[PDB]
């Protein structure tokens, strides 16, 4: 087994942090208790390709409780940045997390996740989301709620990293 | 002037005169592809065929004990394990003699697996309704650890939070695929009410397993057959040949006939259960709580 | 090791510091601590800067260090002394020549360097125009001397130009970045002579690729002259689009120059598109499989290609109108399009989505200039018929093959996602907005155009593509999914008539397919595919009934099969036909004498006897629909009594044993049937509506009180052993009995039509039964749908139970506030649902909040300021909902106004600028500057008395800026009295331009965030000042 480094920014609110412990606990957390600076949660995926860790540096997307931001991207090998699909202005400053984030890492697999879908009243139409486009970067709708596409940024990663297009989960002991 | 695409013949089985669909009468009495009218042949044969070839002693276990790694076949899961019957069209010339009736209630139809301290039941779908305790052998926490599996078919009605059992294919770890309708059906109503609180409601046991009475097919019986009352709401009419063994899926050797079907399929009497199918606040309470 | 620093007065050393910061990046939860502690060494100051960059794991500490040097400039570069700020600068240039030069400085990461140069326009921002004149001749002159100082500078220009013009809006005050702007403008030419002096003689490919990086960021911006009258279109084509390593960056250079607007440039475009082809007809053959070039392809041949679909598709949606009309230009039109069709088959959602994005414009633009078919005949004469439009004409070819494409790679209609809602109960959702179905509807749209133009050609596709899957045998279960899933699309884009031939044709064959394939595997995904093409096309199946009541028969024996999910498409589809066929089933048909409806109600049980119970639940919402459609009140009511036979005895048999030992209630299996006995009856409603009152009025009272039980059942068992016991079967199952008691009563309520009828009846026994017993329940055990029940059903009756408003409020209000009142974190759902309520009662309930006395109207204004307060987003918006629509309830009730600007004005313009200057509440920018403005604007005439109580003389508006000035002057001390001048000002002469007062605003939230000091005055004042009166003119001009 080997590991990597995984940077999680994006917005207050966006689920960054709901997201990640449904994945250490199969949980749901409906309280919106803000991340002060960062919180390194340890996953683990079984592949076909032996166990896979990822090290979540699920960082704060609160202003006021951000901490050593860009100091916490240094040696990442992959990001996640997350947004709100029931908050326009979550989107709208995906630009400024992603600005951040390449130039302290100017070369690793990006993910942009709109989380909240399983929400009917949607704010931002699918229609909408391009940012990733011209910047490379492979686009997800999920739902921390729901487990739409519950594991779809992490098999992602997880096939670039290693090296392997048709790398697959498998959930072995 | 239509000229419209024959979507009746679109099937999935091979299921002679299933009855999911109406009697092969009320649409075309010379039928359709799948549908019979000769019953009588395919019932010698079958019965003419049974020469265990099947180990039905590994198959009880594999039910049991949810395993099924196989190291004119049995069903590899919990579906299409119950043994169904056609539409009844060629009534036997015998059927005073070598066939029987059950009266059966308005339900779901189950299979019920009582193994490694607990119960549950399935549909013909083998979609998992309930989970629970249960006094069968196997089907509750105080039992034999070893090979004390039973299963049984049953028909669970609502109102009466019973289910009654139609037959028993594996009791006490052992199989009773290849013993006789006759064998069957005299073993469930010896056993069953000899069971502790196997047919009551209590902690361990919440939901009571009552055994269907069988009778014969005489003129004279299913005349009092028609004439009697149940502890519940019949639904039809199961006809079984005493010799049948119980084989998973579709057989003609049981038959299916609606009440009011069987005083014109046979000739019997027809008055009791045989049918073809100042301001205003006006609701007043049962329960009578605080307002 | 405790680690801690705040004592600067003891010489504090190196190796220290040098190993947390090891901590932080290596270890674990002493790892916590660390990054804890780094965390508060941004205390005093940064007099350890100097000392932690001087004397040096290594790199990572010296980064740490210029993140504190970076925020002193950003924030207090102003009142710093002059000679000190110098310093800065010096230090900083001197840093960066240094590690530039040095022969190791790719391993000493670009993260060093980029964090350096970051910091020098920092700087910059600050004085790069007034202090730093020479800047830009400098840096200019030293690329020229040194390369590996061209590099880096080149990467300063980069930075400092998506500063001021990428990222400027927010970080930057808006007078100051134009001054910025205007400045990176006025100076633009010896710096872009730079890049093409770099472009045309270095060899160096770091400096020229990064060279090609930074004219990427700079082409945002720059004045098209540098663009379409320099030979930049032609060096970028000619020199490096086709190299290697240069492909990438220099196609995303033309496709940023692609996208602008043409009107003065029309002659550089062309020649831009023709030579760019011509180059990737050398790179890219055009008999070569681009999907498999991807398939087995690297990260720079895969960007390359999706690049590739950015050029094409923006080129052409922009300018091919362009490429039509010039005559020459029409073979590379074609090549172009070919080219589309190549990546077109490329095994990539995103890509695909780019291609599918041009494809829906062209048939969109196509479907524009004639929505219909080419006259489908020959002229008399043989001549050519001449009903082609002029522009259709030009793409009759390609058109076909992208009907062939939507018809080969359809994408999934639904999005079904298996998962167990919060009981453990296991359900199937339907997902409704994803990006994948937007996929579907946007592919669906784009053959539904091709269709229109010509659809003869789509229904000779699909024969192909159908009997290909016959006997071609290009048979799969994939590609015979997709095939009918196209047919599916287009309904309704044939005549009627075509229509009818097209199914009859389509199914028949289909139906022939399932005859000769064997084994039920295959079987059962065909007849599925008929079924679910049978279902798209109900105006057929209207029109034709003995087929309708063959499809349902069909059905009704499906739903016996045991295969797997048949049953789950049955289900689907009979309700998707019950839906749209309704009153066929309710009305006798020609063949037989009685409305089918009987037969399938004299039927129930034996149809549905095999299936799941939410089948069951899907299936009675589908005879629901059914009876909907009997408009005769009398055979209504005896349809509705039946169609409940089966739920109601269940149902009455469990009542008659609680009217003997209500502990019955508490028995996990008649609960088990009491909740979906109740689904049931909520899946009828919804479908029957309100006449369904029949059967709700009969068991209304009863039902209320199996609710009152089981709720005091939940909430005895919490308060005895905590909310643990909420996780477990019964007290979920429990839970279960009253969510859906409770989508009964506000779902029946919704579709109601009698607001005095339901407000005499059904609205009483919710007080006794419902309300009070949330007001009795333990905290833990309260259900917050309580609260969104009401409130939905006060949004039906507003003014009919405006009067039960008090009764209401007393029962949940207070309660409920005192379990939401001490943070923002715990009762989440109550927040939510609490507000929505109190949202619904201001919004058509408001003459309650007059009634009541003026003590319980403060308690429920109170509860506003704590809504916008919130961090949840949703909280805070609905909160500031309630405000705004508040205010303006407020305003038609004359008299009683004038007391409430007495009493609140000043005290909500208070709490509104609290969360103004709050970093966490920026996404309530808008509303919060549309209430200001409209309290602003109500000053300046409405509040007709006096605030101050000095009399007349200080007339409110003066009043009312000098209120709001002390208050930001006691707040933000540290701000001149020019700049909250500034402030006030704009608040007044803003108040009719909402987007101008957000402007002014964020302006405001970026100025207290710095120490402008007293001292130097960089804002433009007498600039900014008189575009306030600009816009103070425009309100009484037009
Ligand atoms: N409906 C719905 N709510 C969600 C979903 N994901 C998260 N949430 C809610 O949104 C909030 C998410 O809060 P957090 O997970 O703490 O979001 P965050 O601020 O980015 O995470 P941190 O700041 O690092 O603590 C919680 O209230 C969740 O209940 C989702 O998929 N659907
Ligand atoms: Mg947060
Ligand atoms: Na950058």
């Amino acid at each position: 087994q080997v590991q990597f480094k995984l940077v999680l920014v994006g917005d207050g609110g966006t689920g960054k942090t709901t997201f990640v412990k449904r994945h250490l606990t199969g949980e749901f957390e409906k309280k919106y208790v803000a991340t002060l600076g960062v919180e390194v949660h340890p996953l683990v995926f079984h592949t076909n390709r032996g166990p896979i860790k990822f090290n979540v540096w699920d960082t704060a997307g609160l202003e006021k409780f951000g901490g050593l931001r860009d100091g916490y991207y240094i040696q990442a090998q992959c990001a996640i940045i997350m947004f709100d699909v029931t908050s326009r202005v979550t989107y709208k400053n995906v630009p400024n997390w992603h600005r951040d984030l390449v130039r302290v890492c100017e070369n690793i697999p990006i993910v942009l996740c709109g989380n909240k879908v399983d929400i009917k009243d949607r704010k931002v139409k699918a229609k909408s989301i391009v940012f990733h486009r011209k910047k490379n970067l492979q686009y997800y709708d999920i739902s921390a709620k729901s487990n739409y596409n519950f594991e779809k940024p992490f098999l992602w990663l997880a096939r670039k990293l290693i090296g392997d297009p048709n790398l697959e989960f498998v959930a072995m002991p | 002037p239509l000229q419209l695409p024959p979507l009746e013949r679109l099937t999935l089985s091979q299921d002679l005169n299933s009855t999911a669909a109406p009697h092969p009468r009320l649409s075309q009495y010379k039928s359709k592809y799948s549908s019979l009218e000769q019953s009588e042949r395919r019932r010698r044969l079958l019965e003419l065929q049974k020469s265990k070839r099947l180990d039905y002693v590994n198959h009880a276990r594999r039910l049991a004990e949810d395993d099924w790694t196989g190291m004119k076949k049995l069903p590899k899961h919990y579906a299409n394990q119950l043994m169904l019957s056609e539409w009844l069209i060629d009534v036997p010339s015998d059927l005073g003699q070598e066939w029987i009736v059950v009266v059966c209630p308005v339900g779901k139809r189950a299979l019920i697996v009582a193994s490694r301290g607990s119960t549950s039941a399935y549909t013909k779908s083998g979609y998992c309704v309930n989970r629970f305790s249960s006094l069968l052998p196997g089907g509750n926490r105080r039992n034999s650890t070893a090979k004390d599996y039973t299963i049984l078919d049953c028909i669970y009605n609502e109102v009466n939070q019973t289910y009654y059992v139609l037959d028993v294919m594996c009791w006490r770890g052992h199989p009773f695929y290849d013993c006789q309708t006759d064998f069957r059906f005299y073993w469930m109503h010896s056993k069953l009410p000899e069971e502790e609180g196997l047919g009551e409601k209590t902690k361990l046991n919440p939901f009571k397993f009552v055994g269907l009475k069988n009778f014969p097919c005489t003129p004279e019986s299913l005349c009092d057959v028609l004439s009697m009352d149940f502890p519940f709401e019949v639904d039809g009419l199961l006809f079984y040949h005493k010799q049948t063994h119980y084989s998973p899926g579709s057989t003609p050797l049981v038959g299916w006939l609606r009440p009011y079907m069987v005083s014109d399929v046979l000739g019997v009497a027809v008055p009791a259960g045989p049918l073809t199918t100042s301001s205003h606040s006006p609701d007043h309470p049962g329960c009578l709580m605080e307002n | 090791h405790a680690a801690r620093q705040l004592l600067d007065f003891s010489q504090k050393l190196d190796i220290n510091l040098l190993d947390n910061v090891v901590n932080c990046l290596y270890h674990g939860e002493g790892a916590q601590q660390r990054m804890a502690q780094e965390v508060l060494t941004h205390l005093k100051e940064h007099p350890d800067a100097w000392t932690r960059v001087d004397t040096i794991q290594n790199m990572n500490t010296k980064y740490y260090g210029l993140q504190i040097l970076e925020n002193v400039i950003k924030t207090r570069w102003k009142i710093l002394p002059r000679n000190q700020c110098e310093g800065i600068k010096k230090y900083v240039v001197g840093l960066i020549i240094k590690t530039s030069s040095d022969p190791t400085c790719v391993e000493k990461e670009k993260v060093y360097i980029g964090k350096l140069n970051m910091i020098l326009v920092q700087i910059l921002k600050q004085e790069w125009p007034k202090h730093w004149p020479t800047f830009i001749s400098d840096i200019v002159g030293a690329s020229r001397t040194s390369e590996s100082l061209c590099q880096n500078n080149m990467v300063i220009l980069k930075l400092l130009s998506e500063e001021v013009f990428d990222f400027s809006s927010g970080q930057i005050t808006q007078v100051k970045a134009k001054h910025l702007k205007d400045s990176m403008c006025n100076e633009f030419s010896q710096i872009f002579q730079l890049c093409q002096f770099v472009m045309e003689n270095s060899q160096n490919a770091p400096l020229v690729h990064a060279t090609l990086e930074t004219l990427l960021r700079f082409l945002n911006w720059i004045p098209l002259g540098y663009i379409f009258e320099t030979k930049l279109i032609s060096t970028l084509i000619y020199k490096f689009l086709n190299v290697p390593m240069f492909r990438n960056v220099s196609l995303k250079c033309l496709t940023e120059i692609a996208g602008v607007s043409v009107s003065q440039y029309e002659e550089q475009f062309e020649t831009l598109f023709t030579l760019t082809m011509m180059q990737l007809k050398q790179m890219l053959p055009l008999n070569t499989n681009i999907r498999l070039a991807y398939s087995n392809g690297k990260d720079d041949e895969q960007n390359f290609i999706q690049n590739l679909s950015l050029f094409l598709c923006t080129f052409l949606k922009e300018h091919g109108q362009l490429l039509e009309k010039r005559l020459n230009l029409r073979e590379a039109l074609m090549e172009a399009l070919h080219y589309m069709l190549l990546v077109s088959e490329v095994e990539e959602t995103e890509i695909f989505k780019i291609c599918l994005e041009y494809w829906n414009h062209l048939a969109a633009e196509l479907y524009r200039e004639s929505p219909f078919s080419t006259s489908a005949s020959p002229l008399l004469s043989g001549s050519q018929h001449f009903d082609i439009p002029p522009r259709r004409q030009l793409y009759l070819t390609v058109l076909s093959k992208v009907r062939l494409l939507m018809v080969s790679r359809m994408a999934k209609p639904e999005e079904v996602l298996v998962v167990e809602n919060d009981q453990g109960e296991v359900v199937r959702e339907f997902m409704k907005d994803t990006d994948s179905i937007n996929l579907y509807k946007n592919m669906r749209e784009t053959l539904v155009y091709l269709t229109h133009l010509d659809y003869v050609d789509t229904e000779i596709i699909m024969t192909k593509k159908l009997q290909n899957q016959v006997n071609g045998t290009e048979w799969s279960w994939k590609n015979l999914n997709t095939l009918c899933w196209a047919i599916g699309s287009i309904s309704g884009a044939m005549h009627e008539e075509d229509e009818k031939r097209f199914l009859v044709t389509v199914i028949k064959d289909l139906l022939g397919l399932c005859e000769q394939k064997r084994g039920k595997d295959n079987k059962a995904i065909i007849a599925s595919n008929i079924m679910y093409i049978v279902g798209q096309y109900p105006r057929f199946l209207r029109a034709h009934w003995k087929f309708l009541k063959t499809v349902v028969n069909k059905l009704f024996e499906f739903m016996h099969e045991t295969h797997d999910g048949v049953q789950d498409m049955a289900c689907d589809t009979f309700i998707k036909i019950a839906q749209k066929c309704r009153r066929h089933f309710v009305q006798v048909q020609v063949g037989e004498v009685m409305p089918f409806i009987d037969e399938i109600l004299n039927n129930i049980n034996t149809i549905i006897c095999d299936l799941q119970p939410q089948q069951v639940h899907t299936f009675y919402e589908a005879v629901g629909y059914m009876i909907g459609a009997q408009t005769d009140q009398t055979v209504q009511e005896h349809l509705i009594e039946k169609y409940m036979l089966l739920p109601n005895q269940v149902w009455d048999s469990i009542i008659q044993q609680a009217t003997k030992n209500v502990d019955i209630l508490k028995d996990p299996e008649t609960v088990k049937q009491l909740g979906s006995i109740l689904k049931t009856n909520v899946r009828a409603c919804k479908a029957v509506g309100h006449p369904f009152v029949i059967q709700l009025g009969r068991i209304y009272l009863d039902m209320l009180n199996v609710y009152k039980c089981l709720s005091e059942n939940i909430s005895a068992a919490i308060q005895a052993n905590g909310e643990m016991v909420t996780k477990q079967p019964l007290i979920r199952s429990m839970r279960t009995v009253k969510r859906e008691t409770l989508k009964l009563i506000s779902g029946w309520v919704s579709r109601s039509n009698d607001p005095q009828m339901v407000a005499e009846n059904f609205v009483p026994p919710l007080l006794d039964a419902v309300l009070i017993d949330y007001q009795r329940n333990v905290p833990a055990a309260r259900e917050p749908e309580v609260l969104s029940t009401m409130a939905i059903i006060v949004n039906k009756l507003g003014g009919h139970i405006t009067a039960e408003i008090p009764q209401i409020f007393d029962a949940v209000f207070e309660c409920t506030l005192n379990m939401i009142n001490k943070d923002f974190e715990e009762y989440p759902e109550h927040r939510t649902n609490f507000f929505l309520l109190l949202q619904a009662v201001n919004s058509h309930c408001f003459p309650a909040f007059l009634a009541i006395p003026p003590a319980q109207f403060k308690l429920v204004l109170d509860s506003i300021i704590w809504a916008f307060k919130h961090t949840m987003r949703n909280v805070a918006d609905t909160g500031l909902q309630i405000l705004f629509t508040l205010l303006q309830n407020v305003a038609q009730e004359e008299a009683a106004a004038q007391s409430f600007y007495q009493t609140y004005f000043c005290d909500i313009l208070q709490h509104i600028f609290s969360v103004v200057t709050d970093t966490s509440h920026t996404a309530g920018l808008t509303m919060h500057a549309s209430i200001l403005a409209y309290m602003f604007n109500l000053v300046e005439e409405g509040k007709i008395s006096t605030p101050l109580n000095p009399g007349n003389p200080v007339n409110n508006q003066m009043f009312i800026q000098d209120y709001v000035a002390n208050l930001l002057k006691s707040a933000f001390p540290h701000l001149q009295d020019a700049q909250v001048k500034l402030f006030v000002t704009g608040l007044f002469s803003l108040n009719q331009d909402i987007p101008a007062f957000k402007e002014h605003l964020r302006d405001f939230l970026v100025q207290i965030k710095e120490f402008a000091g007293e001292d130097t005055s960089d804002l433009f004042l007498e600039e900014r000042e008189t575009a306030l009166r600009q816009a103070q003119e425009e309100k009484h001009k037009l």
